[PDB]
DNA sequence: CGCCTAGGTTGGGTAGGGTGGTGGCG
């Protein structure tokens, strides 16, 4: 997260760690949406343009996290995939279209006061929230600036990172890249003379970009971090997937089983 | 199976089952208008 | 004692902490 701040505690009890077991690294971020159903996106996990395509044994999920490195102890929960699903009509040969994955746990967690899943939207809540202008909120552990150029600043935070970001009109999302945007997609961020900065980076991929609704004070995920091109640059918006518009197959997948 | 959690999600233990606001959450409300 | 900074699937923020049970010093 490029010009946020240290989460407080307890504050995104949803916020995910996607894991790597050898050699231990943190991938990505990812989201909690029942006690067995992680979302991410499909790009931390299969990305062969890179030589990326981890299976379910390579990695594990890490809970109710909050330090980036320590294992918070009687804290965090650290489970295993049963199984991974990754959209099939992901489109990792060009733009990342449907940039998401589910990934189902090995056995159930137990909730906490750190951990506590968020809610998918309806039709509703997307058609109230998804505005120009409103503002949702997006966490992770990813950069704080640019790491692949001489950069000054720490590049990866101590603690969870988050920052609020305002969704950006459709034909402002498109002019501001080569790149080509689907429905799939929206973009957020403060516009260059707009007084605030504030984005995503590398390594908050999968992470989740929720709103808060007026009307039932539930949080709710409305978007996956996906991509973007730099961080926090003027002119350029970090890309979301747009889970609403996902969510047909997220509930096929879901409940598909007993 | 979806399992356990649809009922009570997006509320979170150490503020909305507490009625208690982050510290910037106001600023996403003042944004919806 | 009152401090000091510490391993561990882990820092040092302090010997509790959003969590156990832990030293070594002057
Ligand atoms: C990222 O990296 C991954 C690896 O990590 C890589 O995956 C590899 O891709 C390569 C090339 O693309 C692929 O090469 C192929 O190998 C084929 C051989 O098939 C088998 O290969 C190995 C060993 O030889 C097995 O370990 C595999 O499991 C595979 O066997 C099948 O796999 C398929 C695909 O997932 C499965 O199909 C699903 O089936 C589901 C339901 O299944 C059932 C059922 O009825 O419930 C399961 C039952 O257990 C079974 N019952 C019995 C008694 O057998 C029945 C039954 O088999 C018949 O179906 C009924 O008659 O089926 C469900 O329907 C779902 O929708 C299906 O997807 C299936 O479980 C496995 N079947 C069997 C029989 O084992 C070659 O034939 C082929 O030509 C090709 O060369 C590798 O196989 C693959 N490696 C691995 C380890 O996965 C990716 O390529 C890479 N990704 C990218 C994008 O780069
Ligand atoms: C995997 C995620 O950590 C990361 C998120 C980047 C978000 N950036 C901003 N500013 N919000 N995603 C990526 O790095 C993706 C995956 C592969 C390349 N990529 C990019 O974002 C490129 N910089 C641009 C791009 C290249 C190809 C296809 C789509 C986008
Ligand atoms: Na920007
Ligand atoms: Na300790």
């Amino acid at each position: 997260i490029v010009e946020g701040s240290d989460a407080e505690i307890g504050m995104s009890p949803w916020q995910v760690m996607l894991f790597r077991k050898s050699p231990q690294e943190l991938l990505c971020g990812a989201s909690l949406i029942s006690d067995r159903w992680v979302l991410t996106a499909a790009h931390c996990l299969l990305y062969p343009p890179w030589d990326k395509n981890f299976t379910e044994n390579d990695l594990l999920v890490r809970i109710g996290k909050h330090s980036r490195t320590r294992y918070e102890r009687n804290i965090e929960k650290i489970s295993m995939l049963e199984k991974i699903y990754i959209h099939p009509r992901y489109n990792w040969r060009e733009n990342l279209d449907r940039d998401i994955a589910l990934m189902k746990l090995k056995k159930p967690v137990a909730f906490s006061d750190y951990i506590h899943p968020v809610c998918l939207p309806d039709r509703e809540t997307a058609a109230s929230l998804l505005q120009a202008g409103y503002k949702g909120r997006v966490t992770g552990w990813g950069n704080l600036k640019e790491t692949w150029t001489a950069n000054v600043g720490k590049g990866q935070p101590s603690v969870l990172q988050v920052v609020n970001l305002p969704i950006v009109e459709r034909p402002v999302c498109k002019d501001s890249t080569r790149i080509r945007i689907t429905d799939n997609m929206f973009c957020a961020g403060y516009k260059p003379d707009e007084g605030k900065r504030g984005d995503a980076c590398e390594g908050d991929s999968g992470g989740p970009f929720v709103m808060k609704s007026p009307f039932n004070n539930r949080w709710y995920q409305m978007g996956i971090v996906s991509w973007g091109e730099g961080c926090d640059r003027d002119g350029k918006y970090g890309f979301y997937t747009h889970v609403f518009r996902l969510k047909k197959w997220i509930q096929k997948v879901i409940d598909q089983f007993g | 199976t979806f399992g356990s959690g649809e009922a009570d999600c997006g509320l979170r233990p150490l503020f909305e089952k507490k009625s208690l606001e982050d510290k910037t959450e106001r600023e996403l409300l003042e944004s919806y208008i």
